RNA sequence: CGGAAGGGCACCACCAGGAGUGGAGCCUGCGGCGCGCUACACUGACGGAGCCAGCGAGACCUUGGCCGAGAGGUCUUGGGAAACUCCGUCGUGCUGGGGAUAGAGCAUUGUAAUUAUUGCUCUUCAACGAGGAAUUCCUAGUAAGCGCAAGUCAUCAGCUUGCGUUGAUUACGUCCCUGCCCUUUGUACACACCGC
């Protein structure tokens, strides 16, 4: 199965998400224009890859 | 320099230079019926009286 | 299966525990009591 | 080129040595070598009944050699361990000073320990030159 | 008070404010004028820098910031008779 | 007294029970070189101590 | 017999309800020590 | 005291209730937070501007602070004591954390790198060491005590080479680049370092 | 055993130490799950100091509590002296329409000081400001002693 | 004299007093080798800076080291810092002060702790 | 002797920082 | 060719260094036995979170890594992992057990699968790294599962930890003891043979994971 | 931050709107200086994505 | 009275923590539609614990 | 209650 | 009096972990509630071998010698803890983990030991098979574990207070919830922002 990688742009903080939750700009690792916000559970920082399953979709909020 | 010889329930290690007891395997419940090295001198096997 | 029976509800070892308690409580009875009139 | 037993290791000294006074055999050992528990804080006997106690006198040569001159009450307390009251907490206890002036009698019925001045005993010079001998032989025991 | 001004400051106040009264009061020196004399000799220093006139007058800080210059013979011999060298710092 | 600490001492056979120790505890107590002091707890494993 | 020190007063409702009834005193006219700011 | 450059009048002047004499300072890169360090008290003074007073005084430090130094990228503090230390500081974002520095001798110069993860001090001792911040860890040092052209005096009672005047540095400053230093201490000299090769560069009387 | 008896406060810069002993100790987590602590700054309400030593007492707790309270701080401390035993409790506050209602809220328990030092507690050896005398003639009896 | 420098590794509760010459190229842990350190799995630990730096100064260098205070763990700490402090004393003051910085680089470069003592100072939040 | 301990001032710099059994005795 | 001239007295040692010491000082091994070459992360987004690149013999460095916020990342794996091994009541604060049962595994990995037990640990850590986690968002009541991804720092402290408490459970009640089953497990995961535990506690998230994205 | 936080596909839409906004200057006229503001805010944010785009209904839109 | 071991046994929950991992779990419901058990459990898996 | 950002994307 | 907004803070919030308690036994503080101790074994048990600290100095503590398995006692002399490391043995069995009880024997203290004052030796080998409902607490020399020393006016002796050793997992972000607090007159001074 092909899995896709995508490298940190920007975190974005001050939004309402749950807490542990995370929510960062990513970048398509592969093409570097296309700019997707996903969801991250665990302590991370900017401009690190990172793994990915399902591209099209993108992690709303979570109250 | 080292040989193994089955026994009552153990597998004796002997050696060759001094030709005494190195090591006794005696973890079995009956009388082990093989004992064969490996290929590369490390692993033996020790096959057994319960199958 | 070996089925089983519980028990719900040695002599002298009981009867040594049931002292032994009754020794216990009502010595810590006393102690508690006579403390709080010493004081 | 001259070594000592600062210079060799302790297991294999210890061990090796036994091994040399019970090829030996002029040590006599005790009568009650396989009932003594070695202590009290123990809960059971030495498993290898044949070589503990030529293990002992090895460890005991070694340190007093290790040391100057020693009493049997301080290697008491030296091979003293913890012992294990079960239900209450554990405190320290000490070893067989019978077993430890046996070891001591018959290291100097040898002649390898001896007397010593402000009390004690101490390694003698043929003593300390076979320890010196052995030392050798097992540092050049790799053929 | 006011009154500390104008009675209580001396010659002697100024005096003991100067450098060597410092290291005879704190026993950098046994001695005053031994004092003076590691002063000339400069195997002292006062904070940042070290010092070799003795009409000095120490601020408060680099009163609790003066020693002995680093790898002098003096701070050598007080490492040595406390048998604390450590000569990673040449000390 | 059989154990004495520094401002401390453990006296033995002056009571019959730590009950008479209780009965008696938290008390002001003195001494024959005239020094003062209190009974305050009494020892658990033996009786009057 | 004698004792050595003050015993330890032990708290009963009538205790307490006397400090609270001077507590209610003393803040109905809200007078109680507060360590307020240094002016300047 | 904050100043205008285009109206040219002052700000502020900021101060302690006590008026401590503040030798170091350093200043946020946009701009909002000033702090000032000095001798008698060592303890961190940092003001807001538009408030113009103090948000707080950080501690940690025991013994004078020679320098304060901003990494404007993260604009995160450092703070180089004569306790033979540095002290990082982090103050935003809920985190106020700390990261200490041991060195060889007392830090008596700072500097950091125009990227902002190197940091060059300069000792007593004249080695001139650089840290990586984020590991905290030293990039590598460059030896001054030999390389310094101190002069004599004529009330001297040693000679030049023996005296102990000015074996350090008290002044850095990094190249814009990151890779040259130009270091001023009390000496009759100047010098240009090297950071590659770890290497000085020039000397000028 | 388990049992808060003993408790000391420091003042850093070089300033004295309150030794007490702690005993009635009613705790919160004891009682009940009432809740949480407001928080806000509380008023302080004194009472039974007299003596200078009583003075030095309200000193050093006026000044452990923080500065500058709200005159409508909700919650409210007591420090309620008898027979040298003060005694605390938390008291949240309201005025009715009428008069004043409280609520006693927090811990509750009898502390007493037996010794006061000029000194830091890592001195141990410091001049003592002022030490309990337990071995005296008049010791059950002397107040602010 | 003899060249000869003295310095110390400091641990939690553990001295370890050093004494570096030019010798021979033994190291005497105690009057022991140091192939006779105790754990005998940080016989490598203690061995890292010798390796780190290379054998041959040390085959032309005797050192006696003596340790006092502390558990095994600070125990060989401050061993092994005692021998990076000595070494980097002699390799001064006797040696270059060139090769001084780069063996100073190099330590410092693989772990700093053998140069300098680990404190770790209590902090408050 | 312990507040002389406290403040033992590890700095101080004096000048005097610079210095059979019968059979054995009468040979010492 | 070229060659440079570097050593000119053979050295000599009156203290006798042994010759495994004086190959170890040319290069460093782990345990003086496996070389810090040839461990290469086999995927990227994990690389710079693995930190293998600096030689070592033992895992006892005493560098605080307890700080920062990626200084465990920086810290050498084997130190994590010989700290998380020593995670139980009876087991706390053992590291020099902890070391020799390192050792033990790293030998019997190496006697089964020849290549490089340390390898085998990279690739396992890599193969049962997590992909994706479903949080519990509380919907107001309506508790359910939705998945998100996880940061590879967490992927590799679960990793780390699940191996642990995998070999833990394995050798808790069991003649076997923890160092060849965790031999046995880092094998397994290295395979991703999905016997291991550690795999199929991934497997079975990342499945909940795929169901509830 | 909720300027930051939107997708390219929002994104592209404002720009649409910016557009239709642009039609109906009068109702520009009315808040300009903010939706310059947020438009500057925007393509600074997005810059690379954008610029790697391509699409000549856009390049006319912003003409 | 054999003393070989605790028989009913209060444990923790939830159940599903007490369950297999290869599992299939119904409720009979007196609406849910018929089926036969012998079919069923035939028609199951062959690890399955239902 | 929505979240500004959120309200302005939808709308 | 209420509503609304904005901001901040919280191991009484979110989030990640850890560690206990509550299950067995023992001790101890409360009238059936609480605080600790020992176990539930293989990272374990046992036997040898090796040995690394610190706090503590108002007929007492002792170097050494003697015998006694031991407990012990004797004559003389002055005023180096455990956990840990190696080897071996055991091995998955309520088994050798666990030591509860009981008997028997030997020694010391005390008038007297009897209801074993106390220690030791052997035999007897129970419960406990990792602790439900739940519970708490916490972000580095931390938790934890280990052992050592002193009781030095409160309080403490199967207990308090100091001391050393070893030593971590996971956060170090967030107000999303749980709250709780602040603001909703820039007032203040450049430039910018904002503008009931």
């Amino acid at each position: 199965t092909p899995v896709t990688l995508a490298k940190v742009i920007k975190v974005l903080g001050r939004t309402g998400s749950r807490g542990g939750v995370t929510q960062v700009r990513v970048e398509f690792l592969e093409d570097t224009s296309r700019t997707i916000v996903r969801n991250v559970k665990g302590p991370v920082r900017e401009n690190d890859i990172l793994v990915l399953m399902e591209s099209e979709r993108e992690a709303r909020r979570l109250r | 320099h080292d040989f193994a010889v089955t026994s009552s329930t153990r597998v004796q290690i002997f050696s060759s230079r001094t030709r005494q007891v190195i090591k006794t395997f005696s973890r079995f419940k009956d009388v082990v019926y093989s004992a064969s090295f490996r290929s590369d001198g490390k692993l033996l096997c020790a096959g057994d009286a319960t199958g | 299966i070996p089925t089983h029976a519980p028990k719900y509800e040695d002599r002298t070892r009981s009867e040594i525990n049931k002292m032994k308690a009754q020794l216990k409580k009502e010595r810590k009875f006393t102690m508690k009591e006579i403390r709080k009139d010493a004081k | 080129p001259g070594v000592s037993v600062r210079d060799v290791a302790a297991q294999d000294f210890i061990n090796a040595y036994a091994s040399f006074l019970q090829r030996q055999g002029k040590l006599e050992v005790p009568g009650y070598v396989d009932i003594v528990k070695t202590s009290s804080g123990n809960e059971m006997p030495p498993q290898d009944a044949e070589g503990w106690f030529y293990k002992r006198a090895a460890s005991v040569a070694r340190h007093i050699y290790m040391r100057k001159q020693v009493g049997v009450g301080k290697l008491n307390k030296l091979y003293g361990g913890a012992k294990s009251r079960g239900v209450r907490p554990y405190k320290h206890i000490d070893a067989s000073g019978s077993i430890n002036r046996k070891v001591l009698q018959a290291l100097e019925k040898i002649g390898i320990v001896e007397i010593s001045p402000k009390g004690g005993r101490r390694i003698s010079e043929n003593g300390q030159r076979d320890l010196d001998r052995i030392a050798a032989q097992t540092l050049e025991e790799d053929e | 008070k006011i009154s500390d001004l104008e009675n209580k400051v001396t010659v002697s106040a100024i005096c003991r404010r100067r450098l060597p009264v410092i290291m005879h009061r704190l026993k950098m020196a046994e001695t005053i004028q031994d004092a003076v004399k590691f002063i000339e000799q400069g195997h002292v220093r006062v904070g940042p820098n070290l010092i070799n006139d003795p009409a000095y007058l120490v601020t408060r800080n680099m009163e609790d910031y003066v020693t002995w210059v680093d790898n002098s013979k003096i701070k050598k011999t007080l490492l040595r008779y406390r048998n604390q060298i450590d000569d990673f710092d040449f000390s | 007294p059989y154990k004495i600490f520094k401002n401390t001492a453990f006296i033995k056979d002056m009571f019959s029970s730590a009950m008479e120790v209780a009965r008696f505890e938290g008390a002001q107590i003195k001494t024959v070189s005239g020094i003062r002091g209190e009974i305050k707890r009494a020892l658990s494993k033996p009786e009057g101590h | 017999f004698d004792r050595t020190a003050k015993p330890v007063p032990v708290i009963t409702s009538e205790v307490t309800e006397s400090l609270e009834d001077m507590i209610r005193r003393r803040i109905q006219d809200s007078n109680f020590d507060d360590l307020q700011r240094r002016t300047l | 005291r904050a100043w205008d450059l285009i109206r040219y009048r002052n700000f502020r002047t900021f101060t302690g209730t006590e008026r401590i004499q503040f030798n170091c300072l350093a200043v946020d890169p946009s701009g909002e937070v000033v702090c000032a360090g000095s001798l008698d008290n060592f303890d961190i003074h940092v003001w807001s501007v538009q408030t113009g007073q103090l948000l707080d005084a950080l501690s940690g430090h025991e013994g004078p602070v020679s320098c304060l130094s901003f990494s404007q990228e993260n604009s995160v503090l450092a703070s180089a004591s004569w306790d033979k230390t540095i002290r990082i500081w982090s103050i935003f974002g809920r985190s106020q954390q700390v990261e200490p520095i041991e060195v060889y001798s007392d830090v008596l110069a700072l500097s950091m790198r125009p990227d902002g993860k190197e940091v060059a001090v300069s000792t007593l001792k004249g080695q001139i060491s650089i840290f990586n911040i984020e590991d905290a860890k030293q990039v590598g040092n460059i030896d001054c005590r030999k390389d310094i052209i101190s002069g004599r005096f004529n009330q001297d009672r040693f000679t030049a080479k023996n005296s102990e005047r000015s074996k350090f540095f008290t002044t850095i400053h990094y190249s814009f680049d990151g890779m040259a230093i130009v270091a001023g201490g009390n000496n009759n000299s100047i010098c240009l370092y090297d950071v590659p090769n770890e290497v000085l560069l020039k000397r000028f009387i | 055993r388990g049992v808060p008896t003993s408790l000391t406060i420091s003042h850093f810069p070089h300033g004295p130490t309150a030794q007490f002993s702690l005993h009635n100790v009613v705790m919160r987590h004891d009682i009940i799950n009432a809740g949480n602590q407001s928080e806000v700054n509380p008023h302080l309400i004194f009472d039974n100091f007299t003596t200078a030593l009583g003075k030095r007492v309200v000193c050093i707790l006026k000044h452990l509590f923080n500065a500058g309270p709200k005159k409508d701080s909700e919650r409210v401390i007591t420090f309620a002296n008898r027979g040298d035993f003060i005694s605390v409790r938390q008291h949240v506050y309201v005025r009715t329409r009428e008069g004043v209602e409280i609520a006693e809220v927090g811990p509750r328990f009898e502390m007493r000081l037996f010794e006061l030092r000029l000194g830091t507690l890592e001195n141990k050896d410091a001049d003592v400001e002022w030490q309990l005398r337990r071995f005296i003639r008049t010791a059950n009896k002397k107040d602010y002693l | 004299a003899v060249p000869s420098v003295q310095t110390f590794g400091k641990k939690k509760s553990a001295t370890a007093v050093a004494h570096v010459k030019a010798g021979k190229g033994l190291i005497k842990v105690n009057g022991s080798p140091i192939t006779l350190v105790e754990p005998e799995i940080l016989r490598f630990k203690v061995y890292e800076p010798l390796l780190l730096v290379g054998l041959d100064k040390f085959s032309n260098i005797d050192i006696r080291v003596r340790v006092t205070g502390g558990g095994h763990v600070s125990q060989v700490y401050a061993i092994r810092q005692a021998i990076a402090k000595g070494l980097v004393a002699y390799h001064q003051k006797y040696v270059d002060e060139q090769s001084k910085n780069e063996l100073k680089k190099a330590f410092t470069s693989y772990d700093r702790t053998l140069l300098i003592a680990d404190s770790r100072r209590p902090e408050p939040k | 002797l312990r507040e002389k301990a406290k403040e033992r001032n590890p700095d101080e710099y004096y000048h005097a920082m610079h210095s059979s059994m019968d059979q054995v005795k009468l040979l010492k | 060719d070229f060659e440079v001239v570097e050593e000119f007295t053979p050295v000599v040692l009156a203290t006798p260094i042994p010759e495994e010491v004086q190959q170890a000082q040319t290069e460093i091994k782990l345990f003086n036995k496996w070389s810090f070459e040839e461990v290469e992360v086999k995927d990227a987004s994990l690389v710079d979170y693995v930190q293998v690149r600096q030689p070592i013999f033992v895992a006892h460095t005493a560098g605080r890594y307890a700080n920062k916020r990626f200084r465990k990342a920086q810290c050498p794996i084997i130190e994590r992992l010989t700290n998380s091994l020593m995670m139980n009541g009876r087991n706390n604060g053992k590291k020099l057990k902890a070391v020799r049962i390192i050792k033990h595994t790293l030998d019997i990995i190496n006697v089964l699968t020849d290549q490089n037990p340390i390898q085998v640990v990279v690739d396992a850590i890599t193969n049962t790294g997590p992909r994706e986690d479903t949080t519990r968002v509380g919907g107001g009541g309506a508790a359910r599962r939705q998945a998100v991804d996880v940061s590879p720092l967490r992927r590799v402290n679960q990793a780390i930890a699940l191996l642990t408490i995998g070999a833990r459970e394995a050798a808790f009640r069991n003649i076997k003891t923890i160092a060849e089953t965790l031999a046995e497990e880092l094998i397994n995961a290295a395979k991703g043979s999905s016997t291991s535990y550690a795999i199929k506690k991934k497997d079975e998230l990342e499945r909940v994971a795929k169901s509830n994205r | 931050d909720a300027l930051m936080v939107m997708p390219f596909s929002y994104v592209l839409k404002f720009l649409k709107f910016i557009d239709t906004v642009m039609q109906n200057k009068t109702l520009l006229h009315s808040h300009l200086p903010l939706i310059c503001k947020n438009l500057f805010f925007i393509i600074k944010f997005n810059h690379k994505e954008l610029v790697s785009q391509k699409n000549e209904e856009l390049k006319l839109q912003i003409n | 009275v054999n003393s070989e071991e605790k028989l009913l046994k209060v444990i923790k929950n939830p159940i599903t923590d007490h369950l297999p991992t290869k599992c299939r779990k119904v409720t009979l419901s007196f609406d849910a539609p018929v089926i036969r058990v012998q079919d069923y459990i035939e028609k199951l898996d062959d690890d399955e614990s239902i | 209650s929505l979240k500004a950002g959120e309200r302005l994307m939808e709308a």
